[PDB]
Formats: structure tokens, sequence, C-alpha cells
RNA sequence: GGCAUGCUUGAGGUUCUAACUCUGGUCCGUAAUCCGGAUCGAGGACAGUGUAUGGUGGGCAGUUUGACUGGGGCGGUCUCCUCCUAAAGAGUAACGGAGGAGUACGAAGGUGCGCUCAGACCGGUCGGAAAUCGGUCGCAGAGUAUAAAGGCAAAAGCGCGCUUGACUGCGAGACAGACACGUCGAGCAGGUACGAAAGUAGGUCUUAGUGAUCCGGUGGUUCUGUAUGGAAGGGCCAUCG
RNA sequence: AUCGCUGUGAAGAUGCAGUGUAUCCGCGGCUAGACGGAAAGACCCCGUGAACCUUUACUGUAGCUUUGCACUGGACUUUG
RNA sequence: AUUAAAAACACAGCACUCUGCAAACACGAAAGUGGACGUAUAGGGUGUGACGCCUGCCCGGUGCCGGAAGGUUAAUUGAUG
RNA sequence: AACCCACUCCCGUUGAAAAGGUAGGGGAUGACUUGUGGAUCGGAGUGAAAGGCUAAUCAAGCUCGGAGAUAGCUGGUUCUC
RNA sequence: AAUGGGUCAGCGACUUAUAUUCAGUGGCAAGCUUAACCGUAUAGGGUAGGCGUAGCGAAAGCGAGUCUUAAUAGGGCGUU
């Protein structure tokens, strides 16, 4: 469970932070989450915290 | 500070900010004091002629903390909303 | 084989016994999995904490099938 | 000036008319384990309670 | 492809004498095995020394080398979770008795709808006590990601369909408590899941799964920004080691 | 104004309790006790004491050594 | 010196190793001086300890000695972004 | 034998003596003993080596300074209700 | 039967400076107070500076409010 970053599909630079088991679920996560800087729900699609 | 050897409060909590060098020469002069200058004018040097404000201060805001007493003129000196209201109410005026 | 090792004794049990005036957020029972169930105006938090949702006095009624102990608050 | 305030105490404890403000611990560098509800409630600038006041303003040279 | 050469530079070798060296000869200062000066010789841009730099370096130096402990040494143990000890509220010691943890999970979360497990029985043409089922009796003994305890029919167990509330801002009020920490949370606002709708949803049946500050790294920012406009650096917010 | 015993007691008593013995004071001897005198125990423990020795503890340093740049030049040849 | 005179140290003899002279080496921030007005049969270090018979096996570790020249590698250079 | 030493016993231990005496003992032409003068000194000398010695002092002399080092330790802390 | 003291007489241990906090006690009072220094000098002068009359915020700033916040909502701190 190495930790990842879920950045917002909207134009902001807001990110939620979580984990993932890489060696079982290697594909990326496209979960719809709530962005506070635009104040609507948008998809989040990211990894690579560095 | 020493708590017997555990981490004391002044090393266990974070440091939180900066001090502004902008505000070392700042000042505030409340409306109770504006009748104390002489000459029917409140200026920066006039507020330094009375001991109402230090030397090496440059920015004065006037806030509302009482009664303005007189009808004074405030040149070059900022004022809050209620204080500008209470100065202009009791005969004062305001320029720069 | 060797043997030490306890834990820090989580202070569980009944706060606010059965006639006491309660305010609308007070912890009733600290609980390790529902000894006492949630009654009339009481809440059942995450770790099975019973808390008060309204004011009144604690009841502690043994009600119904399954022999369950209920904490309820009667607005009195 | 013939009394030296501890400089690490002055960076940690700003004095207001309500007491001595400080920030909280635990909002550094391990922030995925914590829930948002813990990270939300260490975010502000709290007061300093009674057991700590005499020690801190003896360190901050005010006693 | 490159013909040729100079206008250059960088590493080697050989040679030269003029720097430099000589604890070589001979004069002279001088009546001096010092030291200079002159000259002859020999080495020679090496040696050597200054500064920078890698290597070696107990030759020397300043230190460190934990606590508990039926004295000390040895072994063991240090943080966290569950039961007993624990005296029917909390709490409660021992190098007392027993076990565990340093995580998993994008579904093992949310919601709507649906459903009960396990066991004897008796059934012989590969399994024969046993798999697959048809359940008569049944009568929670099953299961719960994981230790133990405590809980589970509104099942918190199990299956399926949709799906992200594993939201943001907070937060009345309590529990715990020396402090730093910690625990629960109705409600309000903004946006969303499911559901026809009441409603449920701020993760997981619950309690372990962890680590302060100071340093640094990264992304924002309304703030600051040492004459001024910017930057640099700092601050706050989010995050990593 | 300084006995014995048996107990008791910070746990081995001239001094406490009970009880026996015992006129007052030397001198010569002997050392069983006064946990006798001498030295703020050397053994043991402890001190976030010290000293000095060791090394493959940590961090350094003298010395030794490598190269760069100076002091340091010309001339050829091989060569990028 | 003042609780240990010994089986301890030394020793002749032995072997290893260094040192070509402005020697290795030592004391000296250096100049200098000892080694030595000596010169490898000399001089320093080390171990062993007259004599007699002898002094076996191992070069992995660590040191010391030599060897190519491949990787690594410092200051200094200062291409490029 | 002198001289130099110090193996043994006994005495002495508040000594005649802060290391001796009496009986015995070892060397006694040498790697001997000794006078006088000189040299080496404090992480520093010298050592046929014992941590020996360096002014009755030695696992780092003495003295004066830093200095009233430091001591979570020991001891003490003075009239009255 | 742990330590210490043979005895006497002298001596021998909470001081001082500078900053500060609290109490008590005074002077002035929305103000109080001077430091160096001047002074025919414990006077008088000198109010530079210090603290108080306003807070909040890390800050810009805004101010009887302010900070957080998308929020005139909540909440923190503050205000005869």
């Amino acid at each position: 469970r190495e930790l990842i970053r879920l950045v917002s599909s909207a134009g902001t630079g807001h990110f939620y932070t979580t984990d993932k088991n890489k060696r079982t679920k290697p594909e990326k996560i496209e979960i719809k989450k709530y962005d506070p800087v635009v104040r609507q729900h948008v998809i989040y699609k990211e990894a690579k915290i560095k | 500070g020493f708590e017997g050897g555990q981490q004391p409060l002044h090393r266990r909590l974070p440091k939180f900010g900066f001090v502004s060098l902008k505000a070392m020469d700042r000042a505030e002069v409340r409306t109770s004091e504006l009748a104390k200058v002489e000459g029917d004018v409140v200026s920066l040097q006039t507020l330094k002629d009375a001991n109402l404000i230090n030397q090496h201060v440059q920015r004065v805001k006037v806030m509302l903390s009482g009664e303005v007493g007189r009808a004074v003129t405030l040149k070059g000196i900022a004022a809050t909303k209620g204080a500008r209201a209470a100065i202009e109410a009791a005969g004062g005026k305001f320029e720069d | 084989t060797r043997n030490g090792r306890d834990s820090e004794s989580k202070r569980l049990g009944v706060k606010l016994f059965g006639g006491q005036a309660v305010k609308a957020g007070n912890i009733l029972v600290r609980l390790r999995g529902t000894k006492f169930h949630a009654g009339y105006g009481v809440g059942l938090g995450k770790d099975h904490t019973l808390f008060a949702k309204v004011d009144g006095v604690v009841k502690f009624e043994t009600k119904g099938a399954f022999g369950r102990k209920y904490v309820s608050i009667v607005a009195a | 000036p013939k009394m030296k305030t501890k400089s690490g105490a002055a960076k940690r404890f700003k004095k207001t008319a309500g007491g001595l403000k400080h920030k909280h611990a635990f909002k550094s560098h391990i922030l995925t384990k914590m829930t948002t509800k813990r990270k939300r409630q260490l975010r502000g600038t709290s007061m300093l309670n009674k057991s700590d006041v005499a020690r801190v303003e003896r360190s901050l040279r005010l006693r």
C-alpha cells in the first residue's frame, strides 16, 4: 500500500490523498470526488506524488 | 521550560509565523486623543508634538474609542469607518 | 513464552446513570459493541457509543424481544 | 533589558489579550493516516491552558 | 569522404640552460668546517616549498559506550491492542498468568433490493465419515480480513444492481484526561451516492496497524517581500521523506 | 554514679524489663566485650563522576602520500 | 628507591625487514642536530634468545611487496538545459 | 675484606630510623663502584622495562593562575511565640 | 553496637546587583512616569523612551470588531 495522489480534473490544483495496492490494482483510479476550489463533484485521475 | 526530560512545550509545538517589518513604524491613535493636539489639525508631526505617538512612526490609523471632542482636520492620516463618521460628525474634516 | 504486555484500559462503561438529566450531546455509554441498545432519543455512534440526541432523563429500560437493554431518554 | 526570553518559546507562543496562542502538533508529514476530521481540528491556533501558562511565561520572561 | 599546412590548445617522451637545488671544488669577506658573495661542477624545470584537494593515519585528541533488574553481570523487556489478576462504576502493581499488532480493502466502503448459516441424519456402480443436492429433524454450535473480549434478525453474516459520503467548511455538546495527544458526535451550509419515498451515507461490527518538534522536498496562495518595480528568502494552506 | 543472666529492641544491651549478685579505692598482670583505636571501605553497588590504556566505537588531527594552480622556462617529436 | 630479585628484563648467537648517503630513522613550526666525521662485513626497526638436533602444513582474512590497465573517484575545468 | 648491594630470619611498627638494626647472605678487574662538573622535563623526559624513576610526590611532578571549576551527591544552617 | 562532636572562648552559612511578577502600602489618575544629562546639585529641569487608553489576524490589513470561510451561517478571540 504505497500512497498515491488523486488530483482534480478541473483546472485547479486540488488533490485528495490516499493509498493503493499497486501489485493487484495497477490501473489508475477515476473516482468522482468533491473539489472545494470549484465547489462541484468532478472526476479525480492521478498518481505519482513527486 | 524544563519538564524533567520530556519534550517541553516550546520544542514540541511548531513555530508559526513572521513578524512584519512593515508594522514596526505603524501606529494607532484613538479618537479620545485627537482633541489633545494643539492647533485644530491632526498631523503626523502634530501627533508627535504631543506625546500621543512615538517618533519613528509614520503610519497612523484613527479608530473609534470614545468622543472626538473638537473639530480637527486629519491630513495624511487614515481612519476607520466609524472613526471617520465620528470625526466628520462633530465638525471635523479630512484631506491629504 | 515470556509474558508482559497489557494495554491501556479504555475507561468503558456507564456514564450518566438511570435518572440523570442529560443535555443533547452527552455520552451515555462507552461500549465495546452494544451491551446497551439505542432507545428513544439516543444515538449509537461509530464505536457503539451511546450519546444523547435530545434532553431529558436517562431511562435504562429492558424492552422487547431479544432481551435487549435499551438506554432511552424521557423528556421530563 | 536584563532578562533574556527564550527565543524558541517566542516563535511558538504569540501573546494576545486572550492568552498565549499556539499551533497544534501532528499536522506535519504523516497526513494520509489521519482522517480529515483530525486534520481539520488541529488546523487553527488554540489557546494555552492553565497547567502550561506559568511554565511558558516563565520561559517567555514574563513571570 | 576529407588532401595539405599554418592561426591554436591538451596529455607523453627526449634534450637544452637560464629559474631553482647542492649537507661538491676553489677564491674572497677572514685568523671562520658558520654564513654570504664570486666562480667551476652536478642535477634541472625535476626536486622542493605555499595553497587547494582525494587517500592513509590510535602517531595523537576529545568523547561516547541506555534504563529496568527481589545487589550487579547474562538473558529478557521497553510503543500499541485483548482477556485475567481487578475487590459486580472508573482506575489499579509485579522479571505475575495468556495471547496479538507495526496491517489489509477502490471493495472487504456507500446505498437499494433480496437471502440465512452450521450440524446429525441416511444415500452406494470411481469421492464413501466426507465434495455436487432434495433438505426431515432442525432449534446460532456458522460466519465476521486479522489476537482476544464484547457484539450481531433493522442481522453488523450473505448475494446482486447502481455507485464514491473513504465528500468540503465546520461543529451544539460530551467521554477521556497532568500536558502534548486522543474518542464520539446531533445539527447547519455547499455539493453528491443510491432509493418511488420516508430516509441512510463524514469509511470498514468495535477496540491494535504507530511517531512529536527541528530540518529539508513538492503543489498552491490574498500575505510579506530591507530605496523602489520584481525576484530571492520567509509566512499561511495542502502534502512527502 | 560505666555488673551478670534471661528476654526485649534499627533485629548481637553496662544503660530497656524482670531477676540474681555486688562494702569503698588501687597496684601487677591477661585481653573475652566496649559491634575497641587508627583510614568520610579498597571488595560490591551507584554517579547521564574522573583519569589513563585499547581498538575494526564516533568524530577529528600530526605525519606520510596523490593531483591541480603558483615559483616554472625554450626546443623538438609522438599524439587528441 | 619504600611488601614481589624471579621462571621477569638484558645477553652473545640467530633470522626477518628497511636504508645508496643530503640514508632509513629521531628530536626540532624551521634552521639545524643525532645517526656519523660512519657508508651495506654499515646503520635503524622487529622477533627470538648460548649450544646440540631441528624449525612441519596453510597466502583465504589483514598487512607488506610487485603488476597491468578495465571500472569507480577529489579539487579544478565549465558544455548544455 | 673495604666498597656496592639487599636474599633470609628476628626485632622495630607511638621506631634510634617516613624503609633501619643485629645475625647470616650476593657481586667484589668490571655490562664494576664512586667524586666533581654538565645534558635531557611534564602527553615531556629517561628506562637491561617495573608504570620504574623525574627532590620522602607519579597511569601524567611541583607551583601559580582560569578558579569561588563542577558536584541531580554528603555535611551544616545560629533568637521567640 | 549508624553518623557527628574532648571541652571552652572567639569566628563560621539565604547576600548583593540588575531585570521582572504577585501582595501590601502610598502618590497622581485617562493617564502615569522619566533615563542619560543640565543643575548655586537629594530641589528644579529634561517626557527621548517605557507601560496604559483596542482588539483580531501568521500577515497585508481591518477595526468595536476581527479571523476562518463560498457564507450576511457556525465557531475562536475581543468589546460599558
